[PDB]
């Protein structure tokens, strides 16, 4: 398949007042690993990242062209991108190429720089948005994703209850997909800061 | 066609169509826009030469989505133009964005557009300013738009004839946290000083902009407002 | 698009236009080339709040090409860029580099299809393009607005060109070739006709381009005095 | 049709260009807009020609606009025409950003907009657009700088500069204070509203911004009032503190 | 004068004076004849040289086995026009196995050169052509101008001193039908010649011939070609 | 086809069988398979004969107009490249073609490998067609740098000989030329089976 | 102001009229046809003795047959020699042999009047150019004359330039039909000497001839030098 | 799904000699297992000294013959001479190869005078790629009759036996003779046999009969 | 087939290729050189299909060289390599997809030593070491055996000798001899071509 020749794994999830959102850092072609440290989660303003699983290449120039897109937007609106809208400009930068797409499954995760309520969606290849009130995953281990996550999810979870959540939701399903993994990265969004860090995960 | 600009610099260094194209925004039938505290106003004068008119057909306050509305002094052909254009740019960023556009960002774009008729090969610009109310954060927005293509946000001004006698009624007579309420009746007040005629709920015009959107007041509305004049 | 004849031919039988940029070069800075037998050299006449490197009117085209320009410098700019893709675009067409003709042929092309083509007025300037050639022999060449081209020892173009032109005839000599010192001397002689207001480059048999500054320039300048 | 051309891309008989010229007389009489450069820093200061008590406010800037986050620009001419030009140039700058990763040095996005600027002069019968733009910027390869462009398409480098109204007196006004390579933005910004005092004094009709890099990344910000008018009292100040001595 | 310079621009006259002026492109161009028989087309040509030195202009051209040319105005036009003819006749024998009929090949000329006549930036043809050919419906001469009208013909002249060429003609009409080829090239001759002064004459450098009919494809007659033709009445 | 050539002391030796071959059958005995471009230039051409004859005459055609329009005869560097550059834009297009652009030039004595794919190989010695491999065997074994000028054409002679003995799709007459300082010589068109009859006698 | 395309009363194109009128600024050449060869001769006109003589290539190959010579704007002519020895090389592709003098000068005067405003793509003037073509081909040596009209004519001598009136006079009494070559050669140098206000010397002029036998060569320092004599 | 090509067959073959040229063919046209028509000569006459013969599909001959025949033209227009048999065989390769990706499925083989006044053979591929013989054979028979043409015309694998050249009665003969062997043992060759002979003095046509099944 | 490796170090980037060039079974060249200076410090090794990777290397070498010309300074080792993938990732989806395999190792003055990595999808990722080839799967495990991130130089190509010798004894294609280089601050640095 198209989506697992590079493979990779993106999950964002909601917490009381906060957003998570991780990745695996496993860049591969097919069975050969070729680097642990590969850049999956990209910043879209202060507090507004999207991750990007699937093919590498168009995880990449996805990345690139909404940004092309985002400092346009910003410069001419004179203000920092809503999460809402950051999923309209990706859902219309995907389907445009509706008949020949990019193979990346975004999943975006942030807190509305107004009010500083929680966000996240998913779209598929084509830009169709998927808005919940728990979690969105994407990656060859969606279905290991979903059945961590489904169990582990609680609403209104503390910054440090989230990250234990979704960091456990990700090495746990990673560590049962032969093309994921390599280590795991988690940002807790939250008002005051942003809390990166990476994982002590299985390197096979 | 004619793939050379009509609109070209003289030797003192002026765009010499955009300056008869104000001229005749300036000779138009004038119009009003006040920004209060809680909402946005536009009026303008419609006295058509007869009462063979039907006042009901066509409007010169029209809507542009359901959010932002538009007003014009000057020529009334090349104002549906930008009516029709502007419609268009508000779906192109509602499609593309899924929010309702920036009053600011509409003017923007159809500053763009009136540019391009001052440059653009075998086309004068238009003969029209337009005022363009709206409602984007939690707040009111009023911008002019003058054939140029340069834009400039108000707080109130008018347009065509007695612009000039309208600017000055208005800058000692607003106040910059006005009701709404009292900014329709300042409007009205600032026509009926250009006006030749007893004003009446058809022989002018008013639309209005506030927390659910923009709208085009009827004739009752209006003659309210008409009677404690 | 615009095809209206922007160059024709007058009563007389002349191109009005490509005669009024020529015009447009002898106001221009006064650029002046000069040939050796181991280096080739290049100069050009000159606010106090200015960046020199900005305003530089010598210009590297490839590695062992360069060139100095008379006239406007918006419409220079143009000429530099296509002559800098053509001289990469002929490494990837017949991979060995551009011999000094060749590109004086292209910008000479290029200057004279503006003075033919609808729609295009033509460029004002006139060029002076140096350097060594495959088998390394130096060459300096001249273009004008009308497109034609001459190799030259040594020329000018720009304000008050027939003065320093009238200099070179008498001065270029095989005395003044000889020595890599000797050479850039004659230039600023030339320039001190017409004229720190001197910018000055050089291109030696096998190395790049190296422009001078204004204290290595002022050393020359105590070297002439003597004579 | 033949008839009806204007021909603004065309050489006069003298050896230059009309239409290019005209412009620049349009120049001459919008506001005054200036840039001068330091060693920790450049700033932009204009003449605010939008003066009316009924005027809203609505925008950061009025004249000022920015390009890329290491990057900001002011204009002097028909407004309308630099929002193109500025919509282009923020263009440009993603494109490169795009392409290489790296944001656009600042010679690189004056050169490609003033390219396009040149082409309006040479060919498509189109009159030239009618803006002389003051850039500031930062880049890895020659730091702070400070460029201005003119509707010819052609560019220069300067240490300090100035375009719009009373152009020239400025200019000479600032090639007496300026000294090279000793200027601090503190000091620089004492000399622009030096020099605006001459030309055009409330704040209102004044708009700055400065354009610096700390720690790392460049900031760029626009004053606000407080800050102009406290450095308008120091210069009515300094002014009347050498006028009793 | 404000009507002169573009073809779109009608005159209060009610006339086109950059047609009127094409031509003129004719009318200053050199001299020539042609005429037909019952079995016979024929052109003559009195070709202009430059200097003495210099050899003498060729004035008839070849545009199939079946027709042929000659020319009067301005060469580049001349030699365009030619080369729309050959293809036209190409495209014919292409596509049918048959040549093209001659009014045919004739009304597409026509077509051809009256659009330039009606659209802004464009000029008429400045070239007329006399047109020899034969086919199904016997030989034909037909003339075509700038204007873009064609006229078919008994016979005609066009060029320099062509109105003494056109009233000769005109009293030997009945005559040509009658003849036979060589006294039918001698008529054509003896047309041509009236153009001249009588200080010059016909040689065999400064005319050309150009005969097509049933038995014979259009050939060309130059030099020592010509000299069987000249050689049976020379005076006056 | 088999086609070869090797550089040595006195130039370059550039040799080629001559057999076409429409499947089985034998197409044509007789194909000259090198074209002379100018005095100081050959190609070699194997693969599709009319890719092969089409887009080496094409490069011949603008070596030709290399020297009317600049007043000087091409480089070896500049024709191999050129015709390399004819192969990118026709790439994936199903051309067959394997030539060895030969020459002299300021640069010395210059072989290049041109192929349909775009490669461009600058080499001492190389070998086409399908007889490439027995060519290689021969050339190779009794290869030097100094050689003789008949001993080169011993080697060249021999090597297209032994490759049409193996190969199906070779045979015919041997065509070989000779590169100097003062441009190209035909040595011989030797016929092949005469000369694998002439050795054969030699045991 | 008018057309570029827009007929004189007289019937005639005023910018070809007034590219006839360049010719006339131009520096004079001169060609004359023999039996025995085409030579071809041309003042190179040098401004300045900084100047490199050799670079101004007045009379240039076409092919190994065909030479031809310039007169009026040089970099109008560019255009049109490139074209030609695009032609000539087309022609060899396609049909493996020679063209005719006759057939390149027709290819070239093709080319003459293709220009105008609107319907383009395209060039807005004609070329301000006369070409004197002269080669040899299978109909014996053969020149050709061309001018900005696109008319074009076989010549046993003509001349083009500033002085092709004076020169053409010249040629009228100098020329016979049954000369040698190496006659007229020196023929040209004559005729070419008394015109240019320079003095005429090896690095002040081209000469070039085309045989039936050689191929087209250009004349040197010490070739022009033999022959400076008469 | 739609074939573009169909095989009509039929031979063609040609021949130089010192002074003239052969160029023959059948007549037979062919569809599958049916005779289309039994006069359907492959020759096709060019110029006075050049004749080309034909074969393959028939609606690309139809139409390349047509070509030609247009070419011819448009050159003697251009340079006011009729093409050199060289020329014409020159002109074909670029026409053939201009087809490369969609060919004229016909194999050529033009025969005539070159301008030196002798026999001159030009053979052909589909795409264009030819050279000049002395003889050859093409289309249906062509594997019958050119190693009989290589064996008594190319005097091969023969010993003791001088090498004297094609008399124009000899060579008439022989082709004669083999395309009767031809007819026998090839369906799509038969019915009759076109020779056109090509000398100086101009083009002649006989038709010797075939058999008929 | 064809086998590319790369070293960063802490000042310095380690490189090599080997130099077959191949065809059918035969190997035409033993002396062919993979390696294409962008700058003086960037070098492009370049492996795939036999037209594809000439033809695209040198595209993106002579845009670099262009580069420079027009601004007086060259790309860095980011930026070309972003540059190299714009261009790959373009053709991508489109009628000529080059299938090119490469690395792009190089010295910035700021930011120091950098090796590339880039498959025929567009995919950029840098890296401490990487390989190109059917000779990767076999030498990428005695990288990660062997190396730190603080190796020495001279240490490096007695790492590189490791994974060139492991090709001699267990590849099955032939690659007797390798091209090496070295760039740092001085740029780019020839090195004794690994024969056996
Ligand atoms: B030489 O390569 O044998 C030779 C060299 C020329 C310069 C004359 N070329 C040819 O003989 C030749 C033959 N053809 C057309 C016929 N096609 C093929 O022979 C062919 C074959 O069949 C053997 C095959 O294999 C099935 C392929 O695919 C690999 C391709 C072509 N053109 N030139
Ligand atoms: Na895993
Ligand atoms: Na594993
Ligand atoms: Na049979």
């Amino acid at each position: 398949s198209i989506m697992s020749y590079n493979g990779g794994a993106v999950m964002a999830m909601k917490g009381k007042n906060c957003v998570a959102i991780a990745a695996d850092r496993r860049f591969g072609i097919q069975a050969q690993m070729v680097t642990t440290d590969f850049q999956k989660i990209f910043p879209m303003g202060d507090r507004l990242y999207i991750g990007l699983a699937g093919l590498a290449t168009d995880v990449q120039t996805v990345a690139q062209r909404l940004k092309f897109r985002l400092n346009l937007y910003e410069l001419k609106e004179g203000r920092q991108i809503k999460p809402y809208t950051l999923m309209s400009m990706v859902a219309n930068l995907l389907y445009e190429k509706r008949f020949g797409p990019y193979y990346t499954e975004p999943v975006i995760a942030g807190l509305d720089p107004k009010t500083f309520k929680p966000f996240i969606c998913s779209l598929d290849l084509i830009g169709c948005p998927m808005v919940t009130d728990d979690f969105v995953v994407s990656g060859t281990c969606a279905e290991q994703m979903y059945g961590m996550c489904e169990s582990l999810w609680e609403p209104n979870m503390d910054p440090d209850h989230l990250f234990e959540t979704i960091s456990q939701a990700m090495l746990n399903a990673v560590d049962r997909d032969a093309v994921s993994g390599m280590g795991v990265i988690v940002h807790i969004i939250e008002k005051d800061k942003i809390t990166t860090r990476t994982l002590k995960a299985r390197m096979d | 066609g004619y793939s050379f600009s009509l609109t070209t610099f003289s030797p003192s260094g002026k765009l010499v169509q955009i300056e008869y194209a104000l001229a005749a925004v300036a000779g138009g039938a004038p119009s009003v826009g006040i920004k209060a505290a809680n909402g946005v106003v536009l009026a303008t004068e419609k006295k058509q030469k007869s009462i063979l008119y039907d006042e009901r057909s066509v409007h010169k306050v029209e809507p542009i989505t359901k959010h932002i509305g538009l007003v014009y002094s000057g020529m009334g052909p090349d104002y549906r133009v930008l009516v029709h254009r502007a419609r268009k740019l508000a779906q192109q960023y509602y499609l593309v964005y899924q929010e309702p556009i920036p009053t600011a960002q509409l003017v923007q774009r159809v500053a763009s557009v009136m540019q391009e008729y001052t440059q653009s090969g075998g086309v004068r610009p238009f003969g029209v300013s337009l005022l363009i109310c709206g409602w984007n954060e939690g707040r009111p927005y009023l911008f002019q738009s003058d054939p140029s293509g340069a834009y400039f946000a108000w707080k109130a001004t008018a347009m065509g004839k007695n612009y000039v006698n309208g600017k000055t009624f208005l800058e000692k007579r607003y106040n910059e946290d006005l009701e709404l309420e009292d900014a329709i009746h300042t409007a009205i007040l600032t026509l009926k000083e250009s006006f030749e005629g007893q004003m009446t709920e058809d022989n002018i015009e008013v639309g209005i902009c506030n927390e659910a959107g923009f709208r085009r007041l009827t004739p009752t509305e209006v003659k309210d407002y008409l009677a404690a004049i | 698009s615009y095809d209206r004849a922007i160059t024709v031919f007058s009563p007389d039988g002349h191109l009005f236009q490509v005669e009024y940029a020529q015009e447009a070069v002898k106001k221009g800075s006064t650029a002046v080339g000069v040939r050796g037998r181991d280096i080739v050299v290049l100069g050009v006449e000159k606010a106090k709040l200015q960046d020199e490197r900005t305003v530089r009117k010598i210009c590297a085209l490839d590695d062992n090409v360069c060139m100095a320009f008379a006239g406007l410098t918006a419409d220079a700019r143009i000429v530099i860029n296509r002559a800098r893709v053509e001289c990469q675009s002929h490494r990837l067409t017949v991979e060995d580099p551009v011999t000094v003709e060749y590109i004086t042929r292209y910008i000479a092309s290029l200057k004279q299809r503006y003075t033919q083509s609808n729609g295009r007025r033509p460029f004002g300037i006139s060029a002076l393009i140096v350097g060594f050639d495959f088998d390394g022999t130096p060459r300096l060449y001249q273009t004008d607005p009308s497109g034609t081209y001459h190799a030259w020892k040594a020329n000018a173009i720009g304000r008050g060109a027939k003065s320093v032109r009238e200099f070179l005839e008498k001065n270029y000599t095989d005395e003044a070739i000889e020595t890599d010192d000797l050479t850039i001397k004659l230039v600023i002689k030339a320039l001190l006709e017409v004229v720190k207001n001197i910018e000055l480059a050089v291109m030696r048999r096998d190395q790049s381009l190296k422009i001078l500054n204004p204290e290595e320039i002022e050393k020359y300048v105590a070297e002439i005095e003597k004579e | 049709s033949r008839r009806y051309d204007s021909r603004t891309t065309i050489f006069s008989p003298e050896g230059r260009l009309y239409q290019v010229e005209y412009a620049m007389e349009a120049i001459g009489h919008a506001g005054t807009c200036l840039g001068i450069l330091a060693n920790d820093g450049v700033l932009l200061a204009a003449e605010r020609r939008n003066i009316h008590k009924l005027l809203d406010e609505v925008f950061f800037s009025e004249k000022i606009y920015k390009l890329n986050e290491d990057m900001a620009c002011s204009v002097a001419g028909i407004t309308s025409d630099a929002n193109v030009l500025t919509n282009e140039l923020r263009l440009i700058a993603q494109r490169y950003l795009l392409q290489y990763q790296e944001p656009i040095p600042c010679e690189q996005l004056v050169t490609a907009l003033c390219d396009i600027k040149q082409a309006y002069t040479q060919f498509g019968g189109k009159r030239p657009f009618g803006v002389s733009l003051l850039y500031i910027g930062w880049d890895k390869h020659y730091g702070f700088q400070l460029y201005q462009s003119d509707p010819s398409g052609n560019y220069g480098g300067w240490k300090a500069t100035c375009i719009g109204n009373n152009s020239a007196a400025a200019v000479s006004m600032l090639k007496q204070d300026y000294k090279e390579g000793e200027m601090t933005l503190k000091s620089a910004l004492a000399l622009a509203i030096k020099v605006l005092n001459k030309t055009m004094l409330s704040a209102e009709k004044v708009e700055i911004a400065t354009l610096t890099r700390e720690n790392g990344k460049t900031v760029i910000r626009v004053l606000k009032q407080k800050e102009v008018e406290q450095l308008i009292k120091k210069h009515e100040e300094e002014e009347a503190k050498a006028e009793r001595e | 004068n404000q009507y002169d310079n573009d073809v779109t621009v009608w005159s209060p006259q009610g006339r086109i004076h950059q047609i009127e002026y094409a031509m003129e492109a004719v009318k200053q161009g050199s001299a020539t004849v042609g005429l037909k028989s019952k079995t016979h087309a024929v052109l003559v040509a009195l070709k202009r040289a430059q200097s003495e030195l210099a050899a003498h202009q060729k004035k008839i051209l070849h545009v199939d086995n079946h027709i042929g040319i000659s020319i009067a105005g301005l060469t580049a036009d001349a030699r365009l026009l030619c080369n729309f003819m050959r293809q036209e006749c190409l495209d014919s024998r292409f596509v049918f196995d048959r040549p093209l009929p001659v009014s045919r090949l004739v009304s597409l000329i026509g077509s051809k050169t009256q659009i330039p006549t009606q659209r802004y930036g464009r000029r008429p043809y400045g070239v007329g052509l006399l047109i020899a050919g034969y086919d199904d419906m016997g030989p034909h001469i037909f003339q075509t101008c700038p204007s873009a009208n064609y006229f078919d013909c008994r016979a005609m002249s066009i060029g320099a001193r062509s109105q003494s060429a056109r009233t000769y003609l005109e009293r030997h009409m009945s005559e040509f039908m009658e003849c036979n080829l060589n006294e039918l090239v001698k008529h054509g001759l003896r047309a041509l010649r009236e153009t001249l002064p009588a200080e010059q004459d016909l040689t065999t450098k400064n005319v050309s011939i150009g005969i097509v009919g049933k038995d014979l494809e259009f050939t060309i007659y130059d030099d020592d070609d010509v000299s069987p033709f000249l050689e049976g009445l020379e005076e006056r | 086809t088999t086609t070869l050539a090797f550089k040595f002391q006195h130039g370059v030796i550039a040799a080629v069988d001559s057999r076409a071959s429409a499947g089985s059958y034998i197409s044509a005995l007789r194909v000259n398979k090198v074209i002379e471009i100018n005095p100081y230039l050959l190609g070699t051409m194997s693969g599709c004969a009319a890719d092969c004859q089409y887009w080496e005459r094409l490069l011949a055609k603008e070596c030709r107009l290399y020297y009317l329009r600049n007043g000087e005869r091409i480089s070896v560097s500049a024709a191999s490249k050129l015709l390399s550059n004819m192969m990118c834009q026709y790439r994936g297009m199903g051309l067959s073609m394997g030539s060895m652009i030969c020459g002299w030039d300021k640069k010395g004595p210059g072989l290049y490998y041109v192929d349909e794919h775009g490669t461009r190989l600058s080499g001492n010695m190389f070998s086409t067609g399908s007889g490439n491999t027995y060519a290689y065997g021969v050339m190779d074994s009794g290869y030097r740098p100094n050689l003789s000028p008949e001993e080169a054409y011993d080697l060249g002679r021999r090597a297209i000989a032994y490759a049409t003995h193996r190969d199906s799709y070779s045979g015919g007459v041997v065509n070989m030329y000779h590169m100097k300082e003062d441009g190209w010589v035909k040595v011989e068109s030797t016929d092949v089976s005469d000369l694998l009859h002439q050795y054969r006698e030699a045991n | 102001d008018r057309g570029v395309n827009t007929f004189s009363p007289e019937g005639r194109l005023f910018q070809v009229e007034y590219a006839i009128e360049a010719i006339k600024l131009g520096s004079t050449a001169i060609g004359i046809q023999t039996s025995e060869g085409v030579c071809l001769a041309v003042e190179k006109r040098i401004t300045s003795p900084l100047m490199e003589p050799s670079s101004i290539e007045k009379i240039v190959e076409i092919d190994a047959h065909i030479g031809c010579a310039m007169s009026g704007l040089i970099a109008d002519a560019k255009t049109l020699i490139d074209k030609a020895r695009v032609e000539t090389q087309n022609h060899w592709f396609t049909y493996n042999e020679t063209m005719t003098v006759e057939s390149v000068t027709q290819a070239v005067s093709n080319l003459a009047l293709q220009f105008g405003e609107e319907d383009a793509d395209a060039m807005s003037r004609p070329f301000g150019v006369a070409l004197l073509f002269g080669g040899v081909d299978e109909k014996g040596p053969q020149l050709f004359h061309m001018d900005p009209s696109g008319t074009f004519v076989q010549c046993d001598a003509r001349a083009i330039g500033s002085a092709s009136e004076g020169a053409q006079s010249s040629l009228q009494e100098v020329y016979h039909k049954s000369m040698t070559l190496k006659e007229a050669i020196k023929s040209s140098l004559i005729i070419l000497k008394q015109v240019m206000e320079e003095k005429l010397n090896a690095t002040n002029i081209e000469l070039a001839t085309v045989q039936p036998g050689q191929n087209f060569h250009m004349f040197t320092k010490e070739e022009l030098e033999e022959v400076i004599k008469d | 799904r739609f074939s573009p090509y169909v095989f009509n067959g039929g031979t063609i073959l040609a021949i130089a000699g010192e002074d003239f040229a052969i160029v023959a063919s059948d007549t037979r046209l062919s569809e599958g297992f049916s005779i289309h028509t039994r006069d359907s000569p492959k020759c096709y006459k060019l110029t006075d000294k050049t004749v080309i013969g034909c074969s393959g599909f028939h609606g690309d001959c139809l139409t390349l013959t047509k070509i030609i025949e247009a070419r011819l033209k448009m050159y003697k227009h251009s340079n006011n001479k009729a093409m050199t048999t060289g020329a014409i065989a020159a002109m074909l390769s670029t026409i053939l190869y201009s087809r490369r990706f969609f060919p004229y499925y016909v194999y050529n083989i033009i025969g005539g005078l070159d301008e030196e006044g002798k026999g001159a053979v030009y053979s052909f591929d589909p795409v264009g790629s030819y050279q000049r013989d002395s003889f050859k054979a093409g289309g249906s028979a062509s594997a019958m009759l050119q190693p009989l043409l290589d064996n008594q015309v190319g005097f091969k694998n023969m010993q003791n036996v001088e090498h004297v050249p094609l008399s124009l009665d000899r060579a008439m003969r022989l082709v004669k003779d083999v395309f009767i062997s031809a007819a026998e043992r090839d369906v799509y060759t038969g019915d009759a046999l076109r020779i056109c002979i090509v000398t100086k003095e101009g083009i002649r046509e006989e038709t010797v009969s075939l058999r008929k099944d | 087939m064809e086998y590319l490796i790369g070293i960063q170090g802490p000042d310095y980037v380690l490189v090599a290729s080997d130099r077959v060039a191949a065809s059918n079974i035969v190997q035409m060249k033993d002396d062919h050189d993979k390696m294409f200076k962008m700058s003086e410090k960037i070098l492009l090794l370049c492996v795939g299909e036999a037209g594809d990777t000439v033809q695209f290397a040198e595209y993106i070498q002579k845009n670099v060289q262009l580069y420079k010309m027009r601004n007086g300074y060259e790309l860095s080792p980011t930026a070309a390599a972003n540059f190299t993938r714009r261009n790959l990732a373009d053709c991508l989806r489109s009628r000529t997809p080059y299938h090119v395999n490469l690395l792009l190792a190089g010295y910035d003055e700021h930011e120091g030593p950098a090796l590339y990595y880039m498959d025929y999808l567009a995919a950029l990722a840098k890296a401490p070491f990487a390989a190109h080839g059917y000779g990767a799967f076999l030498t990428l495990s005695i990288l990660d055996r062997y190396y730190t991130p603080t190796i020495s130089r001279e240490r490096a190509v007695e790492l590189l000798r490791k994974c060139l010798e492991e090709l001699q004894k267990r590849f099955i294609l032939n690659l007797p001899t390798f091209s090496v280089r070295i760039i740092d601050k001085n740029g780019i640095h020839d090195l004794d071509n690994i024969s056996f």
